[PDB]
């Protein structure tokens, strides 16, 4: 999608796979402004948007 | 010479729906027997801590 109409997905009730997104050597940079990228599998959330 | 389910009016306004769950599709008896019953159902519902 584009910035004028961005699609949002509701991914719920599933075990995440942050280990793949952590070490992938495909994206440019992580540099994400929330919580620490390390040990992301320890914390647990209710819902995550896409 | 069979019974078919046609009316599905259980829901009318299909708004933004949250996480849904499905099961394996199957086919029940779908026939009207007379006389005496043969079994009973029991479903205890409870909402504690979500
Ligand atoms: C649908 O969207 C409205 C407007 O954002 C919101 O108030 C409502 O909670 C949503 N319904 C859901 C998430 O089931």
């Amino acid at each position: 999608a584009s910035v004028y109409a961005w699609n949002r997905k509701r991914i719920s009730n599933c075990v995440a796979d942050y280990s793949v997104l952590y070490n992938s050597a495909s994206f440019s940079t992580f540099k994400c402004y929330g919580v620490s990228p390390t040990k992301l599998n320890d914390l647990c959330f209710t819902n995550v948007y896409a | 010479k069979s019974w078919m389910e046609s009316e599905f009016r259980v829901y009318s306004s299909a708004n933004n729906c949250t996480f849904e769950y499905v099961s394996q599709p199957f086919l029940m008896d779908l026939e009207g027997k007379q006389g005496n019953f043969k079994n009973l159902r029991e479903f205890v519902f409870k909402n504690i801590d979500g």
